[PDB]
């Protein structure tokens, strides 16, 4: 905790796409999304106890 | 020395997946035997056995999961669906819309049964209750009481004034509509029931356990008139006759049969369907029985009067 | 006893073992199922033949079996052909018209039904299968009831039930009953320090979901009380995720280091991914603004390092890509590292996509007509709408 | 100067743990001898005997459970592998670079084996079918099937149009591979087979049981012409060498014997393998023996012409 803010162009490349990573399952399976927004895990709180 | 039975007519793929309950209704005063199934879907689908087949009539479709059972009506032209979607939903079954939704959690809702004039729809809850909603008229009135476990089967008996409730565990539960205090409470088998039945004039209750066993109890008392062991697995359905000579029992072991009562024994085997067998129904004037299974296929049978 | 060790990959071979021994038994290839689901759970797709094996050896024990199964398919994630009728979603319910009473089974609903939304949330048709979370809740509570004694694990399953269902209300969009649940929770029994972290993930949502600035107060207890439930990467990581949004992205770096070093402690394997992987987005998504202070390129070099260490991620290897076209953009080894990462099979889609078109903007760049046709084939070949939009509206400006 | 069989190798850590499947092919005429082994590891190790000794080719993967059984084919080089999964992979040979993996569900294939000139690749079921995989073009080109129990053992005929098929039980069937008419089905015995060899000049056929005895057939009846009780524990397999003078078998208590044909008695039996023996092969000729136990050791015996 040192910097405490950051000014950033948002809109910075108007041809670039935003990367949006959605994570699916525990065994490693990535996806990129569209729409910027939140990471957006699949189960968030892990496998339920069987 | 048996009669003709036999098949009828053989729908290919009705759903896209299994086929978990079946109700045939003659709810016009004419010939309209109207065949409503649903499934491992949404689909709800509604057929119609006009002449020689089954032609798709509706496809309505409200729900998310699978339909774990559903009812048809005799009186009105009306019809109920539940599943795992929390919703009781009771379609209109003449423009193929929906009419109402009820909320209900497998805490207050497995199966379905409609009243003998049509009016109540009793389904069997989690904590052991039955639970008593109306039809057209709101929700909820009275719940049934039986300190026990899961409740699975609910059965109406033809002319009013009993309901028996089978359970997990095996306990049967047999309740008079008339005061709504438990008569008498059998045991039954020990293990899962998940289907019971009355006779017409509703003197003799026939029980399918998940153990092969089909106790055959007589009402009024707590006398049981003998134990039918014909299976190779679990029974999942019985449906009785409209004449009180028979019943027919869809088993886990890829049949179907036929008892009679008289003697206690198996009239006729169906050895049709290729996977489990989770639906059997008389029509009317009981002269034809439907099965739906777990493979996607309708078979339509032939007991002559 | 091998399990008593901490040994965890001799047990799956143990049982293994004995089912190569006695290859019948149904009961024998349940438990192995079991096992691979709890210990060991790489093996997932060993884990659902298993399963499935132990179904069709009988019927009574359908029950076990189909829950193993349908958890396993549930960690594979989606490796199937987008075929319906064996998703995780029918096998759980299948499980459930057999045996309706254990709690295991509801749980599974809960996780299938998730896992569905993020499906279709990825090919972006529809959320569906909205709003079921609390009658399952409930089921979960009253099946539980009823059983003598597993007194941890049966803990286990309420609490895991009951944080799914805050998530999964917070999800749909109904924060008022998330908020209810919590509060009547609360009053129920004395404070726990995990539940109040789900109270302050449904607190948080509204505000930095638009942008505004927040007090130091709040950011403080938010720390805090991440500190008083720690041991647990997930909730480090949704800080970091906080940290990120306020934009304070060293700190975010910090505290996915700290979810790091905390999982790599436990042992556990796809957490130490996640955190790697999320870190690396973040030093490249703060380099494409172009800012000064050059040291994220050597923080996404060293975990992408790490990434490909471990595992076989096409997310590092495209993340590398983005990392040399951005930085000294280049002509050749940016071209040739991404035609590599769009040319060889076995490759996610959104991955081809991103990286190809990239390599279209360089090739545009560095004018090459031949090959810029032969990209516009690679689309056709599958299913594309962007590349090839774009390629056009900017070939005659 | 007497040659006796001599143990004239061991292997001290050949894999990380137990080993369960061995092939031995001489089908490069160059200095290859393959030897090719699946140990439960989830890994295939290509060996070469190059002048008195193993070393390692190299060790290949992709599998999800143990593996079951991997074969070796003499026409082309090439390899195959069946493990736990019920997945089955194809190996170069020369490379390590998996041609073809074909799929299967849940029960489709246990065992490997190819055909004569490596076209069918057999394999046995869970549930009784022998269906059969077209090598390198085709997938369940057919499927020939009984009604019985699991396969452990599946035997191929040298020659051709045989094909025998142990079972759980402790029955075999053959089935002619030219058109799968069923040919005569033998009792066996008692107890599961685990193994089934037939002879070069293929026209007896030696089974191998779960309670210790081994039984010699003739294929033209199912006379039970021989019955061999030397071995105490169980015995896994048996492979024959080019000429019908002696084979080699190996328990499960921890002993291998080498019987002979013409006087059905124990011509020699080795004391190694600390923890039981999984499998037994004969290369190109009868000289060299190997056998591989559930410790992670290779031997290599000798037995001259």
């Amino acid at each position: 905790m040192m910097e405490t803010e950051r000014l950033v162009l948002p809109p910075p490349d108007p041809l670039d796409l935003p990367l949006r990573a959605v994570e699916l399952g525990c065994t490693g399976h990535w996806e990129l999304l569209n729409l910027p927004g939140a990471p957006e895990s699949s189960l968030p709180h892990g496998l339920p106890p069987c | 020395m048996t009669n003709q039975y036999g098949i009828l007519f053989k729908q290919e793929q009705a759903h896209d997946d299994a086929i978990w309950s079946v109700a045939w209704g003659t709810n016009k005063k004419e010939n309209s035997e109207t065949v409503v199934t649903g499934s491992l879907d949404d689909l709800v689908k509604v057929w119609k056995w006009r002449d020689e087949r089954l032609d798709l009539q509706w496809s309505l479709e409200g729900h998310q999961l699978g339909v774990v059972s559903v009812d048809i009506s005799h009186t009105l032209p009306i019809a109920a669906s539940s599943s795992l979607d929390a919703h009781i939903r009771l379609w209109d079954l003449e423009n193929g819309k929906q009419i109402k939704s009820i909320d209900a959690g497998p805490v207050d809702a497995w199966t379905l049964a409609f009243s003998p004039d049509s009016q109540y729809l009793a389904t069997g809850t989690h904590v052991g209750k039955v639970n008593i909603f109306g039809v057209e008229s709101g929700k909820k009135e009275y719940s049934l009481d039986t300190r026990g476990k899961f409740i699975l089967s609910i059965a109406y008996s033809p002319d009013g004034k009993y309901l028996a409730s089978g359970a997990i565990d095996g306990i049967i539960n047999i309740f008079d509509i008339a005061t709504g205090k438990l008569l008498h409470t059998l045991e039954g088998h020990a293990m899962p029931i998940r289907s019971l039945t009355f006779s017409p004039d509703s003197q003799l209750l026939v029980t399918a356990s998940d153990d092969g066993y089909i106790k055959i109890y007589d009402v009024q008392h707590a006398n049981l008139a003998g134990t039918l062991s014909g299976h190779a697995s679990w029974v999942l359905n019985v449906a009785f006759c409209p004449d009180d000579t028979h019943f027919v029992s869809s088993s886990s072991d890829k049949s179907v049969k036929v008892w009679d009562v008289g003697t206690r024994t198996c009239v006729h085997t169906f050895f049709d369907h290729q996977d489990q067998v989770w639906g059997v129904k008389y029509n009317g004037n009981g002269s034809k029985i439907v099965s739906v299974g777990d493979d996607q296929e309708i078979h339509i049978y032939d007991c002559p009067i | 006893i091998y399990a008593l060790q901490g040994r965890s990959v001799a047990v799956q071979k143990q049982i293994s073992k004995a089912v190569h021994s006695n290859p019948g038994d149904p009961a024998l290839w349940s438990l192995l199922s079991r096992v691979v689901a709890q210990y060991a759970q790489r093996n997932a797709k060993g884990g659902v033949v298993a399963g499935n094996v132990a179904h069709i050896l009988d019927s009574n024990h359908g029950k076990k079996a189909l829950l193993y199964t349908a958890v396993n398919q549930l960690a594979m994630g989606s490796s199937s052909a987008e075929d319906e009728k064996n998703t995780a979603l029918k096998t759980i319910q299948k499980a459930a018209l057999l045996s309706p009473g254990d709690p295991a089974i509801w749980a599974g609903l809960m996780a299938a039904c998730h896992a569905d939304d993020k499906l279709a949330l990825v090919n972006n048709t529809q959320p569906k299968r909205i709003d079921l979370y609390l009658a399952l809740l409930s089921a979960v509570s009253a099946s539980i009831k009823d059983e003598k004694f597993f007194e941890n694990y049966n803990q286990s399953l309420e609490k895991w039930s009951l944080s799914q269902a805050v998530t999964g209300l917070i999800d749909t969009g109904r924060i008022s009953e998330a908020e209810t649940l919590c509060t009547k929770n609360l009053k129920s029994n004395p404070d726990q320090p995990a539940v109040i972290l789900l109270l302050r993930q449904v607190q948080c949502k509204p505000l930095l979901e638009s942008q505004k600035p927040l007090p130091d107060a709040v950011l403080e207890e938010l720390q805090k009380t991440v500190m008083s439930n720690s041991t647990s990467v997930p909730a480090w990581q949704w800080l970091a995720h906080v940290y990120q949004s306020q934009g304070m992205m060293r700190a975010a770096e910090m505290c996915y280091r700290k979810s790091l070093q905390l999982a790599s402690q436990r042992g556990s394997w796809s957490g130490k991914l996640s955190s790697l992987l999320r870190l690396a987005l973040l030093a490249l998504k703060v380099c494409m603004a172009n800012i000064s202070n050059d040291h994220w390129p050597s923080l996404v070099q060293e975990a992408t390092t790490e990434a490909l260490k471990l595992c076989f991620c096409p997310l590092a290897v495209l993340l590398q890509a983005l990392l040399q076209f951005k930085r000294k953009m280049g002509a050749r080894e940016t071209r040739r590292l991404l035609e590599r990462v769009v040319y060889q099979p076995g490759y996610p889609k959104s991955i081809a996509s991103t990286a190809r078109w990239y390599l279209l903007r360089h090739l545009y760049a560095k004018d090459d007509y031949e090959l810029i046709d032969v990209l516009v084939n690679n689309a056709k070949t599958h299913g594309d709408t962007r590349a090839l939009e774009l390629n056009q509206r900017l070939s005659s400006q």
